[PDB]
């Protein structure tokens, strides 16, 4: 650094002492140190350290009241399952399991993202759901741990909720198929819980990150991120997941995906293909 | 004038002079240096050059460095030797700078994770090897191009791709740059080739040593590649200065030496005047 | 009537349609001519059915189209905005009537 | 519409139309369906210099259709004047979108 | 007691690679373990053609 | 391929220094086959003489 004596400028050192972690530290920790640093100028200076280690607590709200519409299909995001403190968690692995009680009514499942250390409810199966008899489903939503095995559980109520209208009779098994407005949201593909196809659209502003879609969610599927649900079976949002080409003025994503487009762009997952255009 | 490779092949041709390279490269890496000092100065290894883009440069570089004893200037061991737009055109419009243009390009265009923002290394590579196998009227004529306003200056420090390449997440020092850069076989001698050709001169009426543009430009654009790879410090349509990646900082009592090799590239009038002269 | 083969010609990067706002000019292979002696028995035979109707009312093809080979790897350029862009298979390197 | 493919099919020797005197049965074999996941830059790129007429005015193809890759060695067989007629080429074995 | 072969999937018999395999039937038992094996041959021979637009999944539909 | 276009050019065989057309039968596969030869007595003829093997352009149809 510049410092002043009589009006000039000379240099001096400015050293910075910082103090780092060595390892992934566990919940369990509930401790108090103060640490002492000699500091040698070859003059004898000493430093302190007040570090203060508290554990966390892992409970969460006991019941999660939610619903879902009888018309959704396989793999779709329902509800968010996580701790009070999702955004806290850094270096402490956190998993997610259900228990269904009747052992018969099986649905749903749960997926743990390891960015928010959250998991997401996804529909599993469609028939367990099309039955009217499994229809308000009660299960144990299981908050688990890997490193030392503090655990906690809590309720989850769900309704099925709604009709059942068959979908169209050539309908293919994606979203990204369709290329014009009316057909994206006149069929059905896998991943909405809605049991439609939404459309986005965009603007004509040339390769831009605002490209016309059809998506089954719009917050979900052209989000940029390719979650631990899209990346199960690769139908579901192959705008965000894929590893192949694309015909068409572009960008890629930076592992994957399309990161910028041009006009509207569909893509066939089946051959690892899309096509952006006017 | 007799090349390190055909040196060697002399050299192992023979048995005494074999004998006392093997006995001074064992003594390097009293009186068993000086007898082999004595002997080896009327060898063909002694005076051995290398080229620019030879086969196999590396072993002539790592043989003529075996011999040489253990600072500012070394010897070079080499043979003494809108318009930006239409630079790229002329290039986009032949087939071998097409090819090696998209190589380096589609490379080092690659971010891979929002922290690392390319690969080093393999940008590196492809920079040298476009900069060695094409015809130095299309390098020169991309990399050196007059301008007037700030697009076309942008798009001459784009050339080399600085996002990749030049800049980094700190200056380091330029000593401890330099100390890197002759750690190394290949760099050490292009900075070494640097130094040889584009010092400045009061006697010449350029400042350039035997009145030589072409070397001291070569000198130059054989530096893109390494760590110690120059390129321009903003977009400034007529003010024009290279520097490397560095500065003065954390210099000590160092600090003369490191403003001294930092006007090498920043406050050179024999560079500058060679690249003026080019673009006229 | 004349060979099929490359044909060559000098464009802009904003005039191919693909949306770049870049003006700078590439050359473009493309795949010319007119196929004329190349029917075969294959093609005679498909072309006497579709005069017969005993097809099944599809998308066929009973003409031979000039089509490219192998394509040119990769076009690199810069923008509008200082930002390089890499197309791939742009122009054609070989024709071949097919 | 379908995607391209092999069909196949049953017709007499007599109904290619090329002159025989037969009524034997051979197996024809042709390439059928549809190209919508096959277009691609060059496609893009030669459509669009076709809209700017920058074209040379020659006949060129902006639709990648769809032709045999390979063909089929030999068809033996017997006429009306007992006499074996061995014909090379008549159907496809490989169907691909070019 | 014997075994009857059955295809278990289509996409590696569609493969043009894996064309002529070779397995080994190896024939067990239950109460004494005295077994015994063999070589199996097997050759994908023939051409693929694509099925019709409105076909169902079983043969007694029509 | 036409009539017309036989005789309206001249190609190189034919002493006459225009192309004759000699006209065939609807008989099916037959020796009397439509076609455009420089001479009627000579290229048609079934047989592949010394001239005619001089250089492949004379008469391609022997
Ligand atoms: C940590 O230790 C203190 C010691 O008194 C105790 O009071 C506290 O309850 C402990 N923390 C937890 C989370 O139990
Ligand atoms: C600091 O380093 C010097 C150099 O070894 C040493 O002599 C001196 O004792 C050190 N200071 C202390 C407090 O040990
Ligand atoms: C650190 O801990 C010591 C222990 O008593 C205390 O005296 C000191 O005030 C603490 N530091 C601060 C900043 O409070
Ligand atoms: C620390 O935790 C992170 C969290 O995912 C894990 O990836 C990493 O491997 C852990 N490292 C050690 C040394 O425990
Ligand atoms: C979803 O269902 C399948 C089949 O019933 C099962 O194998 C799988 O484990 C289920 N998913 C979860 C997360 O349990
Ligand atoms: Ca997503
Ligand atoms: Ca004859």
């Amino acid at each position: 650094t510049s410092v002043q004596a009589n009006g000039s400028f000379v240099r001096a050192t400015v050293h910075d002492y910082r103090l780092v972690l060595n390892r992934n530290l566990s919940i369990s920790e509930n401790r108090t140190m103060q640490l002492a640093v000699l500091v040698n100028d070859s003059g004898v200076l000493l430093l302190h350290f007040n570090v203060s280690v508290l554990p966390v607590s892992l409970h969460l709200p006991s019941t999660y009241s939610l619903s879902v519409s009888r018309r959704a299909r396989r793999f779709a995001q329902i509800g968010k399952v996580c701790v009070e403190n999702c955004q806290a968690f850094s270096g402490i692995n956190v998993q997610y399991k259900l228990h269904s009680s009747g052992a018969n009514c099986s649905t749903l499942g749960v997926v743990t993202s390891a960015e928010d250390t959250s998991g997401i409810l996804f529909v599993n199966d469609t028939k367990a759901l099309r039955r009217p008899k499994c229809a308000e489903l009660h299960y144990m939503v299981v908050a688990t741990d890997q490193q030392t095995s503090r655990q906690a559980q809590a309720q989850l109520l769900v309704t099925v909720e709604g009709s059942y209208v068959a979908e169209e009779a050539g309908c293919p098994l994606s979203c990204a198929v369709s290329k014009r407005r009316l057909e994206c949201e006149e069929c059905g593909g896998l991943g909405s819980p809605t049991g439609r196809c939404e459309w986005r659209q965009g603007d004509g502003k040339g390769i831009t990150r605002n490209f016309s879609t059809c998506s089954p969610s719009t917050k979900t599927c052209p989000d940029g991120h390719c979650d631990v649900v899209e990346t199960q079976d690769i139908n579901i949002c192959p705008q965000d997941c894929l590893r192949g080409s694309i015909v068409g003025g572009h960008e890629p994503g930076e592992p994957r995906g399309i990161k910028a487009g041009y006009g509207t762009c569909n893509c066939f997952p089946e051959e690892e293909k899309c096509f952006c255009e006017p | 004038p007799v090349d390190c490779v055909r040196a060697n092949e002399l050299c192992a041709a023979e048995s005494n002079c074999s004998s006392r390279y093997r006995t001074l490269r064992q003594c390097l890496a009293n009186k068993e240096c000086q007898a082999a000092l004595e002997v080896l100065q009327e060898s063909p290894l002694y005076d051995c050059r290398c080229k620019r883009g030879m086969k196999k440069e590396l072993q002539c570089l790592q043989i003529y460095w075996s011999i040489h004893l253990g600072e500012f200037y070394e010897a070079s061991p080499y043979e003494p030797v809108n318009h930006c737009l239409d630079a790229a055109k002329a290039c986009n419009l032949n087939d071998n700078c097409k090819k090696l243009r998209s190589s380096y390009i589609s490379i080092c265009n690659r971010e891979i994770s929002p922290t690392e923002r390319c690969n080093r290394r393999k940008c590196h590579k492809a920079l040298r090897q476009f900069f060695d196998r094409v015809p130095s009227e299309y390098t020169y004529r991309m990399l050196f191009c007059s301008c007037q306003d700030q697009a076309c200056a942008e798009r001459r420090r784009q050339t080399i791709l600085p996002s990749c390449s030049y800049e980094d997440k700190e200056k380091p020092n330029c000593l401890d740059l330099r100390g890197v850069c002759r750690t190394d076989h290949l760099c050490r001698s292009r900075l070494a080739d640097f130094h040889a050709n584009c010092r400045a001169s009061y006697q010449t009426v350029t400042s350039c040593p035997a009145d030589n543009y072409q070397a001291c430009l070569g000198s130059y654009a054989g530096m893109i590649g390494f760590d110690m790879t120059p390129n321009y410090v903003d977009s400034s349509p007529t003010g024009i200065v290279v520097s490397p990646w560095c500065s003065c900082r954390g210099s000590g009592n160092m600090e003369e030496e490191c403003e001294k090799f930092l006007r090498d590239f920043t406050e050179n009038p024999c560079l500058r005047n060679a690249i003026q002269a080019f673009g006229n | 009537a004349r060979p099929c083969g490359l044909r060559e010609l000098e464009v802009r990067v904003s005039e191919l349609g693909l949306g770049y706002a870049s003006d700078e000019t590439v050359l473009f292979r493309y795949c010319a001519g007119a196929c004329e002696a190349a029917a075969r028995v294959y093609d005679l035979g498909l072309r006497r059915l579709r005069q017969r109707r005993r097809l099944r009312r599809e998308r066929v093809r009973a003409q031979p189209c000039c089509r490219p080979t192998a394509y040119e790897d990769e076009v690199s350029f810069l923008d509008a905005h200082s930002r390089y862009h890499t197309v791939h298979e742009l122009s054609a390197r070989e024709c071949a009537c097919v």
